[PDB]
RNA sequence: AGGGGAUCGAAGAUGAUCAGAUACCGUCGUAGUCUUAACCAUAAACUAUGCCGACUAGGGAUCGGGUGGUGUUUUUUUAAUGACCCACUCGGCACCUUACGAGAAAUCAAAGUCUUUGGGUUCUGGGGGGAGUAUGGUCGCAAGGCUGAAACUUAAAGGAAUUG
RNA sequence: AGGAUAGUGGCCUACCAUGGUUUCAACGGGUAACGGGGAAUAAGGGUUCGAUUCCGGAGAGGGAGCCUGAGAAACGGCUACC
């Protein structure tokens, strides 16, 4: 059920998909949620979760790797992490899920 | 899938009339259809109809006087020159005095005697006697 | 264009050796000369170095696996069966 | 038409016989010959103000419109000048009281005063042998819509 | 029975046939007005639901979707239009 | 029903099979066969 | 029936003959409108829609109550989609087919429901091609089937 | 004879007959 | 081709029986039977009944879904909810009686609505053999599949019933 | 575009483009095929035949070439080869 609520963030919100703009967001404290794939390597991952602690931002670990969170997203390519910026009319980000 | 809303008009009459009843429900009833009951109730072979209005084609109910021995479509509406309506009257009537082969000209639905009548021709629908 | 009909890989052979072992040796060449996707950084970038050796050519990842291809079925099977001990011993 | 390199070729492309004199000067610069080929046909304001020379164009070129007028639709448009039309129709057998469906090729020139593609329904004219195969010349493009107009893409 | 009113069918005849093989089609299906204890809005409900239908006010659940007529919740009332 | 075509534009199916269903009758199978040229002690004619 | 089955069954709904509102319905036709356009909003197909203003309001038929059907209103809107809801399901459907096989290539029962569903989505986009909802050359792929519906 | 029985012994003569004309070519 | 290989068991080996008996019966026993990865593509693969659509007869069961009953039944005896009963309905596997009808009949609820001959459509047959053979093509590793004659020969072959 | 022709035309030549036909059966093969008007039989629908009294075409042992002439690639004309 995340994948729909994820498109529709895609479809009517703002995002930023990749390591450096969400790290960015971070620190400019933007983000409100971060989606990490399964398969990001776990340095990685975890320099994300303490970037979120710092920052109360949530954190959702996507159940699928970059692949298919790119597909999850609508691309066509591979996305490691996703921050959303501010949802648009989803229930994501009020989700706890 | 439903090719011929006539010939589903024509063979439930004839079903209804072979087994005796004096009333026969037909769906979906196109105009076509409207127009060979009123030939064949101009000549008595049939009493009266009443179209049940749906909104989704009609349906028509169907008084049946016991006069009718068959009636039949000929499909596939064969092109039919003017000379050539006696062959499919002496081909699908019994005799030569009764019986009608039901034809459709650009001067509308018609009986092959009121086709010979106005000198008119086109395409066969079917038959009744 | 199509140049082989059936040979593929095996037309490096000519006409030598039988048909039946050029055959066997195509189905393990092709499965030996594949790219295969990275389970650590999601690529198709998985090359074999030699029987066993399978690196990915991003992320500079090496794994053990089968000789012409990156899993064998028994490995796979034997994988499974590892994790099912492990879950009912740790449970 | 007006445009697209009429001057293209090793030779000197021009209408025969008809003379621009540089001793006397007009309004239009250069003199050329068309006329409208007769039987209701229009001759296409493309054709009135073009370029284009084509010797056998019906309303610009040397050749007439003469005997049968036909009807196709354009299956092919990747020769010069020259489309293919089908012209579809239904051959009685008696025996069988019935029809069958029928199709001959027509190779057709066409003048670059005319826009045609492929699914166009053209009316041709006959006109005397232009090559080897074709016998009939592009006089009216009746393509009001020509089932592609609505049906193709729209960027 | 070779004669019978195909036009006019008795009352009970067409109730206790199908609903697309009466003489005109037709459905069998309803609208309620249904009313919760711990609120005062009234909320129309399809007979058939298919879908857990909540007041405009709180999130109380009206009906459970089932596979034919939506069960109404234990404390509510409802009345047919 | 009834195994064949009844469209008015099915003419040429018709044709066709019963083309093809002909081969099937003796007659017709010699005569477009050639069967009496061919191998028949006479070759096509009453005496010799 | 049943294009590719055997089934024979005839459910389906039989709406009203009166074609006019209920006399018991009040609200508005452009409050009607206004809250299909917040449904769509939400991402919600135009049978979603429906169904959720047949259940939760009193709108018995959109067409009924307006003068326009559910994709009619959200294309003026609009809130047309990319492809119609139907070839989007069939697509969907088939991209979560294909996934499963992929896990498992010995379903030769997944295999064939496959086939049938392709052949399905073909017919259906032959239509819309026709009809000029898809652009012409749209083609169903097969490998970048995933892109069509994310 | 049974059908099935014809249909196996003219089965072998058939190998026998491509085994000779394989002999021949 | 790898794994497996308990059982049964082509081939084979043996004991009987028999005029013979590398048959039936008995004792073993290879391949096979099972599985993974590839082939093959055939069966009395049968309902020997193509598919879609419409109509035409009486009946009671049954499976799945739905509707109704101020029906029974269960912890508390309408007050926390299935099973059962009754009446309908859609869809399905079928069944019983009878054929008004059909058929050569056997029989058939379609195999009816067919000389009163036309709802739409696909495939197949044209006396028996030769023969699913020869040949060519094509697919297959092979076994073989698919497609597929002619010469020649012959007055019946065949179906369903009746009496013996 | 030119040449040739009585003249249009790949008819031929130079340059250029990659076109043209086809399961609505192209292309190939067979015809104990000249085509047609017609003939036989036939309730109707059809089936078979048509070298042959008329019309059109083709040929003059087989090919090719040509003079004369308005008109012939002629054969009761010529030239060459078989």
């Amino acid at each position: 059920s995340i994948n729909q609520k994820l498109a529709l963030v895609i479809k009517s919100g703002k995002y930023t998909l990749g390591y450096k703009s969400t790290v960015k967001s971070l620190r400019q404290g933007k983000s409100k949620l971060i989606i990490i794939a399964a398969n990001t390597p776990v340095l990685r991952k975890s320099e994300l979760e303490y970037y979120a602690m710092l920052s109360k931002t949530k954190v959702y670990y996507f159940q699928g790797g970059n692949n298919e969170l790119g597909t999850a997203v609508g691309k066509l390519f591979r996305v490691g992490v996703v921050s959303i910026l501010e949802a648009g009319d989803s229930d994501i980000l009020t989700t706890l899920a | 899938t439903r090719s011929s809303v006539l010939a589903d008009a024509l063979n439930a009459i004839n079903n209804a009339e072979k087994t005796g009843k004096r009333q026969v429900l037909i769906r979906p009833s196109s105009k076509v259809i409207i127009k060979f009951l009123q030939v064949m109730q101009k000549h008595g072979y049939i009493g009266e109809f009443e179209y049940i209005d749906d909104h989704r084609s009609g349906k028509i109910v169907v008084q049946l006087n016991g006069r009718l021995n068959k009636c039949g479509v000929i499909s596939p509406r064969f092109n039919v020159k003017i000379g050539d309506i006696e062959k499919w009257t002496a081909n699908l009537l019994p005799a030569r005095q009764f019986g009608y082969v039901i034809l459709t000209t650009s001067a509308g639905i018609m009986d092959h005697e009121e086709a010979r009548r106005k000198h008119v021709s086109g395409k066969i629908l079917g038959f009744v006697y | 264009a199509k140049r082989t009909k059936k040979v593929g890989i095996t037309g490096k052979y000519g006409v030598r050796y039988g048909s039946s072992l050029r055959r066997q040796v195509k189905k393990l060449e092709i499965q030996q000369h594949a790219r295969y996707d990275c389970s650590f950084c999601g690529k198709k970038t998985v090359k074999r170095g030699a029987a066993g050796i399978w690196t990915c050519s991003c992320c500079k990842k090496t794994v053990a696996g089968g000789a012409y291809t990156v899993s064998t079925a028994a490995a796979a099977t034997v994988r499974s069966t590892i994790r099912r001990l492990r879950e009912m011993v740790e449970a | 038409s007006t445009e697209l390199t009429v001057q293209s070729e090793r030779a000197f492309q021009k209408q025969p016989h008809i003379f621009n004199n540089p001793k006397v000067k007009t309004s239009k610069r250069t003199k050329r010959w068309y006329k409208n080929a007769g039987l209701g046909f229009k001759t296409p304001k493309t054709a009135i103000e073009g370029s284009y020379i084509d010797k056998k164009c019906p309303f610009t070129g040397l050749v007439s419109i003469r005997g049968k007028i036909l009807t196709g639709t354009v299956v092919s448009t990747k020769m010069h000048r020259t489309i293919v039309i089908r012209r579809a129709y239904l051959h009685y057998i008696p025996k069988y009281n019935r029809y069958e469906k029928r199709h001959k090729n027509v190779p057709v020139h066409v003048s670059p005063a005319f826009r045609v593609q492929v699914g166009d329904i053209v009316t041709v004219g006959q006109c005397r042998p232009i090559s080897k195969t074709v016998r009939f010349n592009v006089v009216k493009v009746s393509a009001a819509a020509g089932k592609a107009n609505k049906q193709f893409a729209k960027f | 029975v070779l004669v019978q009113d195909l036009l006019h069918p008795t009352a009970a005849s067409e109730a206790r046939k199908h609903k697309l093989k009466t003489l005109v089609q037709g459905p069998r299906s309803y609208f309620l007005d249904v009313k919760c204890p711990g609120c005062l809005n009234i909320t129309t409900v399809f007979s058939h639901a298919q879908t857990a239908v909540t007041c405009e006010s709180c999130s109380t659940i009206l009906c459970t979707p089932t596979g034919g007529k939506a069960k109404l919740s234990e404390g509510t009332s409802f009345r047919r239009k | 029903g009834k195994g064949k075509p009844r469209g008015l534009n099915s003419a040429r199916k018709l044709r066709v099979h019963r083309r093809n269903n002909r081969w099937a009758e003796n007659n017709y199978k010699k005569r477009l066969l050639g069967t009496a040229f061919k191998s028949s002690p006479f070759g096509g004619s009453s005496h010799a | 029936g049943r294009m590719h089955s055997a089934g024979k069954g005839i459910s389906s709904s039989a709406i009203p003959y009166s074609r006019n509102a209920p006399a018991w319905f009040k609200l508005s036709s452009e409050s009607v409108i206004e809250q299909i356009v917040k449904y769509a909003r939400k991402g919600l197909t135009p049978s979603q829609i429906g169904v959720l203003l047949r259940d939760a309001h009193g709108v018995t038929q959109a067409r009924v109550i307006t003068g326009n059907k559910i994709m009619r209103i959200l294309k003026s809107n609009g809130l047309a989609p990319e492809i119609p809801e139907d070839l989007y399901y069939l697509i969907k459907k088939a991209v979560s087919v294909r996934k499963h096989l992929e896990r498992n290539r010995k379903d030769k029962d997944a295999k064939f429901r496959l086939i049938l569903i392709e052949s399905r989505i073909h017919r259906l986009a032959r239509y819309y091609r026709t009809v000029a909802v898809l652009p012409p050359n749209w083609k169903y792929e097969s490998a970048t089937a995933s892109a069509l519906v994310n | 004879m049974r059908a099935k029985w014809r249909k196996k012994r003219t089965r072998r003569l058939k190998r026998k007959r491509r085994k000779v004309r394989a002999r021949s070519k």
